[PDB]
RNA sequence: CGUGAGGGAAAGGUGAAAAGAACCCCGGGAGGGGAGUGAAAUAGAGCCUGAAACCGUGGGCUUACAAGCAGUCACGGCCCC
RNA sequence: GAAUGCCGGCAUGAGUAACGAUAAAGAGGGUGAGAAUCCCUCUCGCCGUAAGCCCAAGGGUUCCUACGCAAUGGUCGUCAG
RNA sequence: CGAUGUCGGCUCGUCGCAUCCUGGGGCUGAAGAAGGUCCCAAGGGUUGGGCUGUUCGCCCAUUAAAGCGGCACGCGAGCUGGGUUCAGAACGUCGUGAGACAGUUCGGUCUCUAUCCGCCACGGGCGCAGGAGGCUUGAGGGGGGCUCUUCCUAGUACGAGAGGACCGGAAGGGACGCACCUCUGGUUUCCCAGCUGUCCCUCCAGGGGCAUAAGCUGGGUAGCCAUGUGCGGAAGGGAUAACCGCUGAAAGCAUCUAAGCGGGAAGCCCGCCCCAAGAUGAGGCCUCCCACGGCAGCCGGUAAGGACCCGGGAAGACCACCCGGUGGAUGGGCCGGGGGUGUAAGCGCCGCGAGGCGUUGAGCCGACCGGUCCCAAUCGUCCGAGGUCU
């Protein structure tokens, strides 16, 4: 049973899955848009949305909280100076997932794009 | 355990009856409103890159 | 594997 | 023989006569009478109750006609209460008085595919002393060449729950008509938000 | 509907607001109404609050005390009608929410671990100066 | 929650110090005993020259349990030991003092003399 | 295959003649479709003949209340000559 | 027509078990008819009295480079002993 | 004998009744209470331990009782392997010996993949003369079915006394069953905190990895849960068993019977709970659609409707089921509440310093109860009646 349980497992143990979210978060904030599998993309939304929101708050505490996940002061600077002001008046919903039409050849996996919002 | 084993060869009739559930369903495709190419619903059009009215992707 | 012994 | 459709709200407890009383709160009323089953027409006696108003932007034409013949707004659920013939056109919580006893029918929580130990309280096997991969297994399921088969009704693993269950003879602790609320002592089948049915008890 | 509010509405007839605020590590005296044979008397129970589990109207708290050589723990519904009053006997300063570890401590180890919460003590004396 | 094999402290002056439950005298097959229940016990440790000695098979009523017991008012109580008082076949204590608190449940179960002898009743 | 003494296989056939298919077409290739050769190409090299098990496509009759060593006897229905 | 016969072919089990250490992956860029699987870059994880380095046996071109992908590689393959 | 695994145990049942208990009875050398004996009765129940491989049995402590048998001495493609039942070794014994012993002693490989029937669950198909969306009847099944203690009646009837009822009423238990998470008590793989060693970011400060597939430790929401909570066994109606009668001949009397009529069990039927019209005997009611175009058929286009796809769900292996799809709160974000942790960072002050204090119940914060269109359920596609015959 899984009754009212939140959060995918993605066939990874607890530290692999966490490192998976951090590395996707680093990649999406680096490039603005990435392709993954649909289930990975859907989980990345909330993980990134929380980090963008903290950058919107912009204080030193919020920068240190984000650096636990993102580690790269350069990237965090970009998130605070360039990315976060884009969303000052947007209350959540900083990311979007759109499904792609063609599966990956080698395992048939449904793919999706994840991107930051305008 | 003690290694269970087919007692009889399955007949052609019985083999094929088991496969009565094996036909594929053809893919569900809708026409893309922009370029009219057929594509899976709820996916970014792979032919012109449009979805929800706007360009999204480079093809 | 030791055979079963019906002895 | 009165009854009413309801929703399981959730459990809490209250204090009555220096005693803690566990209760399940049920939002029951109100239930428009939509159809009456008559011995002349239907062969038996019952009321078709409605419950929860529905967006007409979701009620097809076969259903809209049915509601229309009764002059009722469209409701989300239609359920019959057998051998209930209320005088009015609407059933509310006020048909129950604190102190009466009720039976409550709900859809139990679904365990999906359940093992023999959870489904049937089987004992399993030993967890050591040489037990070989059978710690949760049922053991023997029969005899030998006579009868050479397994009884119908044999308890085995399989789906468990999400089935109709009636818990019988619960006390009505309070009726809060302003809020269409029913307080019932004890536990009631199903999840919060699930549909239940509250009937006057059959125990004497 | 809102089921949470309906439950809170059902419970609102029994919620109390006359009791003092306290924290795990505080020393408290609970005047509790007891039924003994035929009569009902108020029996006090004084000890250390070692746990408060919160759930709105359903929050409860646990008080530990030594009595004639034997440790006694007593669990109280925080909104029970059988509680006459709660008297703050002392503020202690804890570092965690649950104080189960004091079951295995000596009486002087407990005193060294839960020193007086001088701040909340001064805030108590700061109030009670009403006029 | 006392069962066969459970050791219990003796909260009286009968001389016994530790008894081990061998039976829960509550029906045909009760699994557990709680405060107010009677057990049969073997005396595992005693002080010399007392009323009861090591090896005696005795009856005792349970007066304290580490498993907390619940009460209709929604409260519960819990002691640090499991304790019993040795009794005779009329439920009367075979000692003359009871040491430590006892549960108020003993009262309605018919153990009034033990309740009065107790220094505190909780 | 065996350290070794030693053990010890499978595997023949286009056509009279290579005339062994230039060139074009789809394809990354494989493979094919035309063109061409030949008396013949289901003789096209994975090549004489090309059985049987086995697999498949198309058609006729039949089958979802039914008890079977699967046939046999009878009668009826449908399809074919 | 039977010899648990012999040699070969082809079925059934079955789209089933399995795909060989639970050290672990993610993304961007590139190449190509084709890329989860090749190359490059960043992020992550694992060994570190080794899962690193140097000899001796044994193996015998497997070394380096260009061109390849039918088969071999337990998938794929543009990569490769 | 081209193999039907062989004791005991564990697990899982099911059946017989020559009945261990509970229910109903007759006789008693039945005053009462408690027995003895036999009859009816298989609905349910029939405990935990010490010894031994043990079956059995003896013992301890209880109990209403601690029943006896069948199912390949039920059940090793379900487990065990103590015994028995190979090879080693030893003792007693026998044999000159090699060796031998239902004599003993210590040790000794128990085979991942279920084809068919059967069983537990779940889909797909077609049928149920028009086609649909709902709500239902219940043929027929299944589940369940136990019992004790105290009190009142009443210290009454009975009894010299000891003792001690029927009938009727009341309360409280044991085990078992279904459901449940308010409370109690668990778990809660990252929800919070503290801690060590090391490497790293960025030197301090603050952090991150790794030490497990949580490094360790203290806590812990929702969910899933029992040790926790509610509720169940019935009541009642009907027909009976042994047994007891009423009226009553044959047979002037007698006779429960030959005509007829009563009473009478935990058992039987119904009643309770669950499944259930593939109940092909395919049921009933309410509502909706409609006679489309072309040579009981045909083929196309539609109707009421349905499916697909997508967002999901205390529903779930998959499928099914249920909700929702911008006319929207379905998931994700965000916000408020709850809840957990237990006073963040930064700065100021005190201390040589480890630290302490204030800011501050601070900061962080899964799932719970809600709000909010900020993000995604875009756009659509495909089926789908024209109703045989007297
Ligand atoms: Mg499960
Ligand atoms: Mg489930
Ligand atoms: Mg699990
Ligand atoms: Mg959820
Ligand atoms: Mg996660
Ligand atoms: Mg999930
Ligand atoms: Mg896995
Ligand atoms: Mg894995
Ligand atoms: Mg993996
Ligand atoms: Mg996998
Ligand atoms: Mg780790
Ligand atoms: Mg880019
Ligand atoms: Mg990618
Ligand atoms: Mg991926
Ligand atoms: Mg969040
Ligand atoms: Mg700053
Ligand atoms: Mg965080
Ligand atoms: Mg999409
Ligand atoms: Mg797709
Ligand atoms: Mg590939
Ligand atoms: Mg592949
Ligand atoms: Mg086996
Ligand atoms: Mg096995
Ligand atoms: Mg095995
Ligand atoms: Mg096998
Ligand atoms: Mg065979
Ligand atoms: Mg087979
Ligand atoms: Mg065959
Ligand atoms: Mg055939
Ligand atoms: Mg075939
Ligand atoms: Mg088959
Ligand atoms: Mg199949
Ligand atoms: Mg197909
Ligand atoms: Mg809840
Ligand atoms: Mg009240
Ligand atoms: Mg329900
Ligand atoms: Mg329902
Ligand atoms: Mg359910
Ligand atoms: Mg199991
Ligand atoms: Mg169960
Ligand atoms: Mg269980
Ligand atoms: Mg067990
Ligand atoms: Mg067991
Ligand atoms: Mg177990
Ligand atoms: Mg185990
Ligand atoms: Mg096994
Ligand atoms: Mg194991
Ligand atoms: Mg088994
Ligand atoms: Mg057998
Ligand atoms: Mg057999
Ligand atoms: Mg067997
Ligand atoms: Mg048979
Ligand atoms: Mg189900
Ligand atoms: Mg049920
Ligand atoms: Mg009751
Ligand atoms: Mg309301
Ligand atoms: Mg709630
Ligand atoms: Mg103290
Ligand atoms: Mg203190
Ligand atoms: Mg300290
Ligand atoms: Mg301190
Ligand atoms: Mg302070
Ligand atoms: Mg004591
Ligand atoms: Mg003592
Ligand atoms: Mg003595
Ligand atoms: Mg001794
Ligand atoms: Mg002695
Ligand atoms: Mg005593
Ligand atoms: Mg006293
Ligand atoms: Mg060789
Ligand atoms: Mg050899
Ligand atoms: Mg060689
Ligand atoms: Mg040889
Ligand atoms: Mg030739
Ligand atoms: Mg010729
Ligand atoms: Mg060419
Ligand atoms: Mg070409
Ligand atoms: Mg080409
Ligand atoms: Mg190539
Ligand atoms: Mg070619
Ligand atoms: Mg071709
Ligand atoms: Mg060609
Ligand atoms: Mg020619
Ligand atoms: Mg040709
Ligand atoms: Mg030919
Ligand atoms: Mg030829
Ligand atoms: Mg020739
Ligand atoms: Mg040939
Ligand atoms: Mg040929
Ligand atoms: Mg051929
Ligand atoms: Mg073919
Ligand atoms: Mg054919
Ligand atoms: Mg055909
Ligand atoms: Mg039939
Ligand atoms: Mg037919
Ligand atoms: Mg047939
Ligand atoms: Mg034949
Ligand atoms: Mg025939
Ligand atoms: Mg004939
Ligand atoms: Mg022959
Ligand atoms: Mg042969
Ligand atoms: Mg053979
Ligand atoms: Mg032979
Ligand atoms: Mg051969
Ligand atoms: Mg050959
Ligand atoms: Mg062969
Ligand atoms: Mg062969
Ligand atoms: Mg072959
Ligand atoms: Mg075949
Ligand atoms: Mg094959
Ligand atoms: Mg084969
Ligand atoms: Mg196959
Ligand atoms: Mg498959
Ligand atoms: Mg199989
Ligand atoms: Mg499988
Ligand atoms: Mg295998
Ligand atoms: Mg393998
Ligand atoms: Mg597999
Ligand atoms: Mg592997
Ligand atoms: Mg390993
Ligand atoms: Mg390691
Ligand atoms: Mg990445
Ligand atoms: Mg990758
Ligand atoms: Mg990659
Ligand atoms: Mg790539
Ligand atoms: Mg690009
Ligand atoms: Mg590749
Ligand atoms: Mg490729
Ligand atoms: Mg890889
Ligand atoms: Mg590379
Ligand atoms: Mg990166
Ligand atoms: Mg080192
Ligand atoms: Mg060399
Ligand atoms: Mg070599
Ligand atoms: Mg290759
Ligand atoms: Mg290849
Ligand atoms: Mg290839
Ligand atoms: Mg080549
Ligand atoms: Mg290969
Ligand atoms: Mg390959
Ligand atoms: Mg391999
Ligand atoms: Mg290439
Ligand atoms: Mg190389
Ligand atoms: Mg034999
Ligand atoms: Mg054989
Ligand atoms: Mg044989
Ligand atoms: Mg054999
Ligand atoms: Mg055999
Ligand atoms: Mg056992
Ligand atoms: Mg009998
Ligand atoms: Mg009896
Ligand atoms: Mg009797
Ligand atoms: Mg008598
Ligand atoms: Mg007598
Ligand atoms: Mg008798
Ligand atoms: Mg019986
Ligand atoms: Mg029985
Ligand atoms: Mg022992
Ligand atoms: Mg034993
Ligand atoms: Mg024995
Ligand atoms: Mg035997
Ligand atoms: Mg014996
Ligand atoms: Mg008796
Ligand atoms: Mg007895
Ligand atoms: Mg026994
Ligand atoms: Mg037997
Ligand atoms: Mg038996
Ligand atoms: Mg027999
Ligand atoms: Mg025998
Ligand atoms: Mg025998
Ligand atoms: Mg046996
Ligand atoms: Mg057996
Ligand atoms: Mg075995
Ligand atoms: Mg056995
Ligand atoms: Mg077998
Ligand atoms: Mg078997
Ligand atoms: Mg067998
Ligand atoms: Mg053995
Ligand atoms: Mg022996
Ligand atoms: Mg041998
Ligand atoms: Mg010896
Ligand atoms: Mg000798
Ligand atoms: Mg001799
Ligand atoms: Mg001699
Ligand atoms: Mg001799
Ligand atoms: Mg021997
Ligand atoms: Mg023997
Ligand atoms: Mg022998
Ligand atoms: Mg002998
Ligand atoms: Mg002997
Ligand atoms: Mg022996
Ligand atoms: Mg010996
Ligand atoms: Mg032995
Ligand atoms: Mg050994
Ligand atoms: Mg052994
Ligand atoms: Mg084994
Ligand atoms: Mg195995
Ligand atoms: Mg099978
Ligand atoms: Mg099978
Ligand atoms: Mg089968
Ligand atoms: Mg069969
Ligand atoms: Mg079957
Ligand atoms: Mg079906
Ligand atoms: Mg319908
Ligand atoms: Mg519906
Ligand atoms: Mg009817
Ligand atoms: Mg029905
Ligand atoms: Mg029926
Ligand atoms: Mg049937
Ligand atoms: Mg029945
Ligand atoms: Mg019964
Ligand atoms: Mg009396
Ligand atoms: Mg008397
Ligand atoms: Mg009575
Ligand atoms: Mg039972
Ligand atoms: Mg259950
Ligand atoms: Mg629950
Ligand atoms: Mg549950
Ligand atoms: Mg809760
Ligand atoms: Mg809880
Ligand atoms: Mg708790
Ligand atoms: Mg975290
Ligand atoms: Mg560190
Ligand atoms: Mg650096
Ligand atoms: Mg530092
Ligand atoms: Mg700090
Ligand atoms: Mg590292
Ligand atoms: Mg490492
Ligand atoms: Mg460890
Ligand atoms: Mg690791
Ligand atoms: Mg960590
Ligand atoms: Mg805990
Ligand atoms: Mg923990
Ligand atoms: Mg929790
Ligand atoms: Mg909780
Ligand atoms: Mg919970
Ligand atoms: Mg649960
Ligand atoms: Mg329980
Ligand atoms: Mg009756
Ligand atoms: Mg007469
Ligand atoms: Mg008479
Ligand atoms: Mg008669
Ligand atoms: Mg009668
Ligand atoms: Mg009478
Ligand atoms: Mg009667
Ligand atoms: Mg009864
Ligand atoms: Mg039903
Ligand atoms: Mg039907
Ligand atoms: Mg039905
Ligand atoms: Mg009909
Ligand atoms: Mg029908
Ligand atoms: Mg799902
Ligand atoms: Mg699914
Ligand atoms: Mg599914
Ligand atoms: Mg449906
Ligand atoms: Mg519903
Ligand atoms: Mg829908
Ligand atoms: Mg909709
Ligand atoms: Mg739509
Ligand atoms: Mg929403
Ligand atoms: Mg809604
Ligand atoms: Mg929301
Ligand atoms: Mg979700
Ligand atoms: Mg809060
Ligand atoms: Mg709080
Ligand atoms: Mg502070
Ligand atoms: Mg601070
Ligand atoms: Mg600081
Ligand atoms: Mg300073
Ligand atoms: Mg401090
Ligand atoms: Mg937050
Ligand atoms: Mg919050
Ligand atoms: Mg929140
Ligand atoms: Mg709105
Ligand atoms: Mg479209
Ligand atoms: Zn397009």
């Amino acid at each position: 049973m899984r009754h009212l349980k939140s959060g995918r497992k993605l066939n990874r143990h607890s530290s692999h899955r966490l490192a998976l979210y951090r590395n996707q978060a680093k990649s999406l904030l680096t490039h603005g848009r990435i392709t993954t599998t649909v289930p990975k993309a859907k989980e990345l939304r909330g993980f990134v949305d929380h980090l963008i929101h903290l950058a919107k708050r912009g204080d030193l505490h919020a920068r240190r909280l984000v650096l636990r996940d993102l580690q790269d002061v350069k990237l965090v600077r970009k998130l605070f100076d360039e990315i976060a002001p884009r969303y000052r008046d947007r209350q959540g919903g900083y990311t979007r997932v759109l499904k792609l039409a063609e599966r990956r050849r080698g395992d048939g996996a449904p793919l999706a794009l994840v991107e930051l919002v305008e | 355990a003690k290694h269970p084993v087919p007692k009889k060869k399955t007949s052609k009739a019985r083999r094929d009856a088991r496969r009565s559930h094996h036909a594929l369903t053809p893919p569900t495709l809708v026409p893309c409103p922009e370029c009219k190419a057929m594509k899976p619903p709820h996916t970014v059009c792979p032919e012109c890159g449009y979805y929800a009215g706007r360009k999204v992707l480079e093809v | 594997m030791t055979h079963s012994m019906r002895c | 023989m009165k009854g009413i459709l309801g929703v399981k709200v959730g459990m809490t407890r209250i204090f009555r006569d220096d005693r803690a009383v566990p209760v399940t709160v049920i939002l029951a009323g109100p239930c428009p009478v939509v159809q009456r089953r008559t011995p002349e027409k239907d062969g038996y006696t019952a009321v078709q109750l409605g419950f929860l108003p529905q967006n007409p932007k979701r009620v097809n034409r076969p259903l809209k006609g049915h509601f229309a013949k009764a002059g009722v707004e469209p409701v989300r659920i239609l359920r019959e209460i057998r051998d209930f013939n209320p005088e009015g056109d609407t059933v509310t919580v006020e048909i129950f008085k604190p102190g009466e006893r009720v039976d409550v029918t709900g859809t139990s929580k679904g365990r999906g595919f359940a093992g023999v130990m959870k489904r049937w309280n089987f004992a399993g096997g030993p967890d050591s002393h040489g037990a070989h991969k059978i710690h949760r297994h049922p053991g023997s399921i029969g005899n030998r060449k006579t009868p050479g088969r397994v009884y119908k009704g044999k308890k085995m693993a399989g789906h468990y729950g999400a089935e109709r269950v009636t818990v019988m003879n619960l006390e009505v602790v309070d009726v809060i008509p302003e809020e269409n609320l029913l307080l019932v002592k004890g536990a009631v089948p199903g999840p919060n938000g699930g549909l239940v049915i509250v009937r006057e008890t059959k125990k004497a | 509907m809102n089921r949470g509010a309906l439950i809170k509405l059902v419970e609102s007839r029994y919620v109390r607001t006359d009791l003092p605020e306290f924290r795990p590590g505080d020393t408290v005296r609970v005047s509790y109404k007891v039924k003994e044979g035929n009569r009902t008397r108020i029996q006090d129970f004084e000890g250390i609050v070692i746990r408060i589990r919160r759930n709105g109207f359903n929050t409860t708290f646990t008080v530990r005390k030594v009595s004639y050589g034997v440790g006694v723990e007593r669990i109280f519904p925080l909104h029970s009608p059988l509680i006459q009053k709660i008297d703050i006997v002392q503020r202690g300063r804890a570092r965690r929410a649950k104080l189960y570890f004091i079951r295995n401590l000596s009486d002087r180890e407990i005193r060294r671990k839960l020193r007086a919460d001088r701040k909340r003590i001064d805030q108590d004396r700061a109030a009670e100066r009403a006029a | 929650m006392i069962q066969p094999q459970t050791y219990l402290e003796v909260a009286d002056n009968t001389g016994a110090r530790k008894i081990m439950c061998i039976r829960v005298l509550k029906g045909s097959n009760a699994k557990y005993a709680t405060v107010g229940d009677v057990i049969v016990a073997s005396v595992k440790e005693a002080i010399p020259r007392g009323a009861v000695k090591e090896g005696d098979v005795v009856k005792a009523v349970v007066v304290r349990t580490k498993k907390e017991i619940k009460r209709p008012d929604g409260s519960a109580i819990r002691f640090d030991d499991n304790a019993a008082v040795i009794i005779n076949n009329q439920l009367e204590p075979r000692g003359t003092r009871v040491f430590g608190p006892v549960a108020r449940e003993l009262r309605e179960k018919g153990f009034m003399k033990i309740v009065s002898l107790a220094p505190e009743v909780l």
